[PDB]
This record gives C-alpha cells, structure tokens and sequence, in this order.
DNA sequence: ACGACGGCCAGTGCCAA
DNA sequence: CAGTGGCACTGGCCGTCGTT
C-alpha cells in the first residue's frame, strides 16, 4: 500500500502540466519526491504498486488525481495510464462515509465559516492546502517587491509547492490511519495497510466498497457532463428579462418611490429636554458652513462691504436627516410588506424574528381595497417566480449559463455521500433542482438538458436519452420494513396499480405529484396543518387524511414505535440508547432526531439501494460489451436520487440501458433480501423534458 | 399663510409663481423638520409681501423632490422665476433663516 | 476628508427528490 | 415538529480603494 498526492498546474478541466508528486510506501516506510522531470518515474511507481496487487491511497484521487494523471500522461509523455478502480482508495470518500454526520469544504470550494457543526481536522487541513499555499506564495512575492497575479502560484513548480505536496501525504497518511481505526468499518484483527486490494474490499464492511465504486462512477459522470442547449436558454433569458422589465414598469407605476433615512451618525435629542430620542432617525450636524463666507477684506471684516455668500449648502449647528431615494423592488419582501400595509393589508402571520411572512401563500390571500394594487399582487407573484428562473438559468452565481463548458456540457458536481442518510448532494450547479416540466417555464428548462444536444463525434448524429426512475422507492422501503408487522401485506398492496395514483384518488387530490408530497410529508411526521397546506386545506382536513392513512396501515405506527424503542431510552433533550441506524450495507447512519428517525431509516434505505443500483447498472452494461463514454455507447449524464439520465449513441442502446436498469434494480432487491419487489420505469427521448 | 403644495400643483404654484417662493421639503418622521416648522410659520408672516413660504411633504408627494436631488431633510429651496436661486439643508434657527432670506432677496 | 463596492453573514423562500 | 439538499435576494456591516 502506498499513499500519494500530486500537484499540477490547474483543475482537471484544463490541467496540462504535472508539477510534482510524493509517495509514501508502507513496505519501506519512506517518502519519495518526484519533481517535474520525474513524472515518468512517478507513474512507473504507481503502476508497480498495481502490478503487485497492491493499493494506492489519494485524498480526492477519484475525482482529481487519477483522471488528472491519465490526462497528463497522455499530453506530456504520450503514454496511456489508467489506474484500475479496484486498486484505488480515497480518504475523502472514506471520510464522508465514516463521518457522514459532518460537513466538509468540498476541498476548498466551500467557505469553512459558512458550514454548520464541526469539521474533521486532517481533512480540513487537506482542503485548505491550496488557499494556504497561495497565502505563503503571495507573502513571499510581496517580500521581494514582485507583484502577485490572478493565480500565478500554480503556473510553475517551486520547492514551496513540493513541501506542501509532502505535507499532504503525511496528513493523508494520518487521516487514513484514523479512518482505519474505526472498528465498525474495519475489523481490528486485520492490518489494512498491509494487505492486497482483494482483501481490502472483501474484509471491510460492504459500505466501503459501495462508496468507492459510486465515487468512481460518479467522477466519470462529472467528466461526461450533461449536454446543454445554450442557445435555447439564452433565448429563454431574453424572454424572461423582457417579462421582468415589463412587470417592473407596471409595479413601479403602481407603487412609487420614497425616501428613507440613511447615513445618519449622531443621535437626535429633544431641543428643550435634551433627552435622546433613539427612535427618531439618526441625524447629521454639519461642523462648517454659514450664510456668508468669512470676511476676506479689512473693511469687509468690519461691516463695510457685505461678505460673500456661502454657496456651500449647510450651516454649522443646523441638524438634518440624511436620506436616500428608494425605488420599489418587487424582489424585496420588505418593500412588498411596506406597500401592502399602506394599502390596508393587516398581516396575520409573522416570522420568529418579527417580520411579516411574505410568501406565495399569504400573497394569494392578501386583500386590499384599491383594485389596481389588488391586481399588482399577481404581478408580484409572477415577478418573484420570473426571478427564480432567471437566477437559476442566467444571473445567479451558479447559473447554468455561467457553467456551460467548451464541450457544450454542464459538468455538475456531486458529493456521492453528502447527506447524512447516504444520499448524494449536487452542486455547481445543482442538477438535482432543475424546475420540473409541470412548473412554469419547466419544459423549456428541462429540454435544454438532453442527449439530443450532443452530436456523435464520428457521425455527427444527435445522441438519444434513456431516463430511468425507481418506482415508489421509499414507499416500497416502508413496505419492506413493516413486513415484520403486517407480513408483507403492504408490500403486496403497493404493486396493485400505481401506489401514488391509488392514494391520489383515495385522498381526493388534484395531481399525482400532490399525492406524493402528501404521502411522504405524512409518512415523515408532518403536523395536521402542514398536511393541510400540502393538500390546500386546513388543519381539520389534515387530521382526517392523517387518521385515514394511519388507520389503513397501522403497521406504520408499529414501525415508528420499534424505531423509538431502539434509539431512545428517555426524552428537546434526549437520552439516547444508540444514536444511529444500521444501513442496508452496514454503515452507521446518524439520527438527528427521534422524530425524524423514520425518515432516516427510509431515505437511507432508498439511497443505498439506488447507489448500488446505478453501480450495478453500469457494470451490467459494460459486461454486455457497451463502453462508457462519448467515444463509446453510453454516458451517465445525471443521477438525481432514484433517477438516472443516460445518453446513448443509438435507440437500440437506449432500449438496452432501460432494460438493464430494471434487471439491476431487481438484482439489488434480491441482493439485500428486500421484502418488497423493486421496480423502475424507463423512458426513451431526446431530452429531460420527455425522459422524466 | 403657508402654501401647502402637492405634486400636481407644484408646477404652477412654484415654477410659475413670479415672486420669491421658499419651499420646504419635509417628512413627519424627521426631527429637524419638526424643529424648523414653527420657525417657518413666523417667517411666513414677517416676510408676507416679498416672500411666499410653501411646504411639500415628500411622503404624500414623492414625485417632486427627486427632480431636485434631495439628499437631506429639511431642505429649503428658494425659487424665483421657475428656478432654484438658493438652497440650504438643515434645521436653521429663526435668525439664520433671516440672514439667508434677507441676503437672497 | 468621504463614499462606492465587494465579501460575510443572517433571514426568508422556493427548486428538487 | 416532513427530512435531505442548494442557492438566490435583500439588507446590515465593515475593511479596501478610488473620488472630492
Ligand atoms: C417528491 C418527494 C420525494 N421524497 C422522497 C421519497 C421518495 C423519493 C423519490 O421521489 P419520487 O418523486 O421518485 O417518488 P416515488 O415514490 O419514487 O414516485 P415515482 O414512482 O418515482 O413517481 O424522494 C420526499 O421525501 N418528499 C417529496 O416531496
Ligand atoms: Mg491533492
Ligand atoms: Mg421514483
Ligand atoms: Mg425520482
Ligand atoms: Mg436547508
């Protein structure tokens, strides 16, 4: 086993030069440094470890180092280099599995201070090395007079870079040994730093293997990227900007501008009493200035000739209130609240901070006498929505248009195990929150992401898309877990026609989607009123649906109680018996709250099932001769919880991807002895609007 | 004796007054504005004949002030033949207003 | 001497699963 | 007591840097 890390000139997207690398070999207990001209030797050493059936440990090597080395070896040495997946270990992947309850800076992409809770020390260190090295580099330049530029610290190799490269390795080594010391994931009877790769995967908890395979597969999906229709989105941006401007014009005509105090420093005091009046706007008492200018002549200084007028504008001692002119901003909840109350509106609900709530619910219910302002409320709702779309598609910091790469794809980032439950998190941009087709502008947004937007490298023909989503996943998970209470009764009922449509009708709800947000909000602990809001009714209607569904399957109560009995010994300050659930693959799953336990249990089950699912799906495809890549037959474009969108070179392949995903899901179900049959629904089409 | 302006009457009451008009831009929530108010009442009298005192509440009438780049209140704009002859910002005292007026009139 | 502006940071809300 | 996430906007606050 060896521990390594490299330093190169840029992020994977445009890296073109290997600067250095360090290797720590457990068999020798020594560190070896490779400088820019030792690149060939560095790669030879990694391959030697592979040839010995050994292991290579990186920190974020799955997403960076490994692919980087493959790319740099090709560019710099014209060498083919491909470390096999089974020989690689990633301490970041391990760290995210074992410390799933914690957050991390995602290797410096996120600000430490903005994250909640604590951060693991070693990993925190590794994530700060880049910014830390940059500070030392800058400090040294300003020490020698030289100026600093953009990011010149990475243009050339230097010994300071080399030293950091060495530190990463000693720190990665320490992190590794810390993770290996966790008895829950690694049996104590085995020295995992002294075994071949097969032993490492077979002797460690199943979760260790799953996490590394998921990260490797997902690293690849990131590189693939999601084919994006830039043109279509820029045209949508124009249309949305026009609508925004029009709404702003109408809203500003209706709600005029006004003045507010701003820039006041001193306290206003009663001229007579002299007592401070903190509630009065802050003021400013000029120090210089009068009606006339100070006398400049002798006689003028005696009252011979009138003094020059002081064009100034202020008079010493004469206080005034500094103000600013403010124009109505439909995006300002504060502005909206101000104008509506000035129109007669009397707020009913306020925030825990005192501000009146101004969301779509209240706006919908606001009633003011003036008919023009009453109508303006709709323009405001539309406006807030238009902004939501513009921000996500064009103007936000993570706007799609700011992320399209040269290859015409958006390479969304994914933290395979970012959520406590074992689900992944998506960001930069978040491809897991694209507006749905049935929401305003949804079809246009959704259609911009699609295989059709990718033209085959050889034939120039657009690729096809295969979208597969697991059927009623978390409800089937529920059936599985309560089977010990109802003997698979629910597990059988659930597959008698669509479960959500069956509930939709029974609950008398408008859409199938509404039935979904209802059942899950209900299943996971929503209160009577929350259930009302979801179904567009009151707390009264909430209690009904609650007792109706809870009465229909009393196993829900039994499952909830058993979970409590297992986690809580006493209880909001809680006394825990155990604070974690045992996931399907053996991992510990932190429970934040007794009340949320059921959600932890089911979301986790669904997450691990889906994770093993996408892994098994790709493997089955590869064993069928299909190659993963734009230069092949298929390409993973996105994984949104229990759904995958795959680009395929041909319809035939798309048909096979859909059927293979179904075989894989059933394999996963059999693999973990699930008490409910698992299924998937697939669709073939040009983009995401049609494939989901 | 003070003229209470509105956005719609500001043009003919001030910009076409053909005489000296002292306009006061104020707001009910300003400390200095409440101070100078009493002073403007007295001034209105004493200067009746050679000066007209007018007040414009920037809250009730938000369209006028912006055109004059109001950045502080109370703002005292002395108009003569449709144009600003002199401007002074602040709760001047009785005497200071007098010096100012007598000097610009 | 003063004020525009870019990070930081809570508040608030809504997008998706 | 829906849970699990990401992220856009406003507005308060402050140290940097160009303007008066
Ligand atoms: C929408 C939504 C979903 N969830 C969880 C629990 C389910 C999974 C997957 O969602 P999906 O819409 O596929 O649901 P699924 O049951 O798979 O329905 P399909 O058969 O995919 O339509 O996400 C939730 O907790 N709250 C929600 O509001
Ligand atoms: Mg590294
Ligand atoms: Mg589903
Ligand atoms: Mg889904
Ligand atoms: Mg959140």
């Amino acid at each position: 086993m060896i521990v390594s890390d490299i330093e190169a000139n840029a992020l994977l997207e445009s890296v073109t030069k290997f600067h250095c690398g360090v290797i720590y070999d457990y068999s020798t207990a020594e560190y070896v440094s490779y400088r820019p001209s030792d690149f060939g030797a560095y790669l030879d050493a990694l391959e030697a470890e592979v040839a010995r059936g050994g292991l290579i440990v990186f920190h974020n090597g799955h997403k960076y180092d490994v692919p980087a080395l493959t790319k740099l070896a090709k560019l710099q040495l014209n060498r083919e280099f491909h470390l096999p997946r089974e020989n690689c270990i990633d301490t970041l992947v391990l760290s995210r599995l074992i410390h799933s309850n914690l957050k991390d800076t995602d290797m410096g992409l996120l600000r430490s201070g903005k994250l909640p809770g604590a951060l693991e020390a070693w990993g925190y260190r590794l994530g700060e090395m880049k910014g830390e090295y940059k500070d030392d580099f800058k400090r040294m330049l300003e020490e020698q007079g030289e100026e600093y530029v953009d990011g010149m610290e990475w243009w050339n190799f230097n010994e300071e870079m080399m030293d950091y490269n060495v530190q990463d390795v000693v720190v990665t080594k320490a992190l590794l040994e810390k993770l290996l010391s966790d008895k829950h994931y690694f049996p104590p009877e085995i020295d995992f730093t002294d075994v071949g790769y097969t032993t490492f995967w077979s002797e460690s908890l199943e979760a260790v293997d799953i996490e590394h395979r998921a990260a490797w597969l997902l690293a690849k999906q990131e590189r693939n990227g999601f084919p994006f229709d830039t043109k279509a989105i820029e045209e949508l941006y124009v249309e949305l900007a026009a609508r925004r401007s029009e709404l702003l014009r109408k809203l500003t005509e209706t709600f005029g501008s006004w003045y507010q105090p701003k820039g006041g420093t001193e306290m206003f005091c009663h001229p007579r009493t002299g007592k401070p009046l903190p509630k009065y706007p802050r003021i400013k008492t000029p120090k210089v200035g009068g009606i006339f200018k100070k006398p400049k002549n002798k006689a003028q200084r005696e009252g011979r000739e009138p003094c020059e007028l002081d064009t100034r504008e202020y008079v010493a001692g004469a206080p005034y209130t500094p103000v600013e002119h403010v124009v109505f901003n439909p995006s300002s909840r504060d502005h909206i609240q101000k104008k509506l109350q000035e129109a007669g509106w009397v707020p009913t609900k306020y925030t825990d901070k005192g501000a009146p709530v101004v969301d779509d619910e209240v706006l919908e219910g606001v009633r003011v006498d003036d008919p023009e302002k009453q109508a303006a409320i709709d323009l405001i709702k539309e406006y807030l929505m238009i902004q939501k779309r513009i921000g996500q598609s064009a103007e936000g910091d993570k706007a799609w248009l700011r992320y399209v790469a040269e290859d015409g794809k958006i390479h969304g980032s994914v933290n395979p195990n970012g959520a406590v439950t074992g689900r992944a998190t998506h960001a930069f941009p978040n491809l897991a929150q694209i507006p749905g087709v049935r929401s305003p502008y949804g079809e246009q947004c959704r259609a911009a992401f699609g295989a059709e937007h990718h033209l085959d490298g050889i034939t120039g023909k657009p690729w096809v898309q295969a979208g597969i989503d697991a059927s009623g996943l978390e409800l089937r998970c529920l059936a599985h877990f309560m089977a010990r209470f109802d003997n698979g009764e629910y597990a059988h009922e659930i597959l008698n026609g669509d479960i959500h449509t069956k509930n939709q009708i029974a609950a008398e709800l408008p859409t199938r989607d509404n039935a979904k947000t209802f059942i899950y909000g209900f299943l996971y602990g929503a209160g009577d009123e929350k259930i009302g809001q979801i179904v567009g009714a009151g707390k009264e209607r909430g209690k009904e649906l609650k007792k109706k569904f809870l009465e229909n399957t009393p196993a829900i109560a039994a499952l909830r109680e058993s979970i409590q009995q297992t986690l809580v010994e006493s209880s909001q300050q809680v006394k825990w018996k155990r604070r974690w659930i045992k996931g399907l693959d053996g991992r510990k799953v932190h429970v934040r709250s007794p009340h949320a336990a059921l959600n932890t249990l089911l979301q986790s089950a669904g997450a691990l099932i889906c994770k093993l699912w996408i892994i098994k799906t790709e493997e089955m495809l590869v064993e069928k001769g299909l190659k993963h890549g734009w230069d092949g037959d298929f390409a993973y474009m996105a994984w949104v919880h229990d759904e995958i969108q795959v680009g395929c070179r041909t319809e035939e392949i798309a048909q096979v991807v859909i059927e293979t995903a179904q075989e894989a899901m059933r394999w996963v179900g059999d693999h973990w002895n699930f008490r409910c049959l698992l299924d998937t629904e697939g669709k073939m089409g040009p983009n995401w609007a049609i494939c989901h | 004796k003070i003229i209470h302006l509105t956005d719609d009457s500001f043009d003919t009451d001030v910009l076409k007054a053909d005489g000296a008009i002292l306009v006061d831009f104020w707001a009910e929530w300003c400390g200095p504005c409440k101070m100078i108010a009493p002073i403007l009442d007295e001034i209105a009298d004493e200067y009746q004949g050679k000066l007209t005192v007018a007040k414009l509440n920037i809250d009730q009438n938000p369209g006028t002030a912006p055109k004059y780049g109001i950045r502080g209140i109370p703002t005292l704009l002395l108009f003569k033949n449709g144009e600003v002859a002199a401007t002074k910002v602040g709760a001047l005292s009785k005497g200071q207003l007098k010096e100012f007026l007598d000097a610009n009139l």
